[PDB]
């Protein structure tokens, strides 16, 4: 991963 | 011209080690409270443990079914908790790599997680717009808070565990009473991409997706300091208080640099160059002047930097 794009 | 050398200390962080091994974007790095280890999480569905001082690879912890957005250590450095796109959190025994519990309840990606100081509870934030409070011993969900109206970007307990701060893409920061799950305050609007309590108990540091970090007095609801000069318009980038030497604010940036500001003056005192993608995560060592930084897909490495001050 959600945070990693 | 006598001339001396200015007196106010500035950091001199220099690159010491580059930690390679993740096969996809790194998401989060955190130092163990005992100073011995660094944990990293990745879109590759793995957690890796590394020596905090020498960057030596120690082990991989696997088990999640999809990528991991965050990890956090227990106070005694024995446990980790991870937040995954698989809609679960997992609690891990670091020494054995064993999954002790799987925490099920969220209905969308789990994005952020943290233990309380006592480490009997975990807090999680999700794309499902809720914050959940979990019992560590049983793995059971104690409370679900209807915290936000968009994905929750960060969750953090204060230094005695009595409060939780949450942030969201909805543009809000909220403070919650742990014991009751009641909302004590709403701070309010660009998306709030990161938040945490200050080590001195009084403030929260919040990042917004308009290239701004702000230090808030949460009681009074007032913004005491603003930190700018970096690029943060897209990603949920972690920020930190560095307190082992000089008093700094540390953050990654979408221009591939680590930024370091003087907390009081708000001046940029260093930019650390090296990464070849967005620096999504930074962490500050609990006792030594050491920063860990991690980057996205084009880079996939963690870097350890050390300073005399």
């Amino acid at each position: 991963x959600x945070r990693a794009x | 011209a006598t001339q001396s050398k200015p007196t106010p200390v500035k950091p001199n962080y220099a690159l010491k080690f580059t930690l390679a091994g993740h096969t996809k974007a790194v998401s989060s790095v955190k130092f163990s409270p005992n100073g011995e280890w660094l944990a990293s999480s990745s879109a590759d569905k793995l957690i890796k443990i590394w020596g905090a001082y020498d960057g030596k690879f120690e082990k991989t912890i696997s088990g999640h079914k999809l990528g991991i957005s965050d990890v956090a250590w227990s106070s005694d450095s024995n446990l980790l908790v991870s937040a995954s796109d698989d809609k679960t959190l997992k609690i891990w025994d670091v020494s054995s790599g064993k999954c002790l519990k799987t925490l099920k309840g969220h209905s969308n990606y789990v994005f952020c997680c943290n233990f309380n100081p006592q480490s009997n509870l975990i807090v999680s934030g999700s794309f499902d717009e809720s914050v959940r409070i979990w019992d560590v011993k049983t793995g059971k969900c104690l409370k679900t808070l209807p915290a936000h109206s968009d994905p929750v970007s960060a969750v953090h307990f204060n230094r005695d565990g009595s409060l939780i701060v949450s942030s969201s893409y909805d543009g809000l920061c909220r403070i919650w009473d742990t014991a009751s799950g009641q909302c004590l305050k709403t701070l309010i609007n660009p998306p709030v991409s990161f938040v945490k309590f200050s080590p001195n108990g009084k403030y929260i540091l919040a990042a917004t997706l308009d290239n701004t970090l702000k230090l808030w007095d949460y009681s009074k609801g007032k913004c005491l300091k603003t930190y700018t000069g970096h690029k943060n318009e897209k990603y949920c980038i972690f920020a930190n208080f560095s307190v082992t030497g000089g008093k700094w604010i540390v953050s990654g940036s979408e221009d591939n640099l680590v930024y370091i500001w003087n907390l009081q003056t708000k001046e940029i005192v260093q930019k650390l160059q090296g990464h070849t993608d967005v620096v999504i995560s930074t962490a500050c060592h609990p006792t030594e002047n050491i920063i860990a930084s991690a980057a996205l897909e084009n880079d996939k490495t963690i870097k350890l930097w050390k300073s005399d001050c």
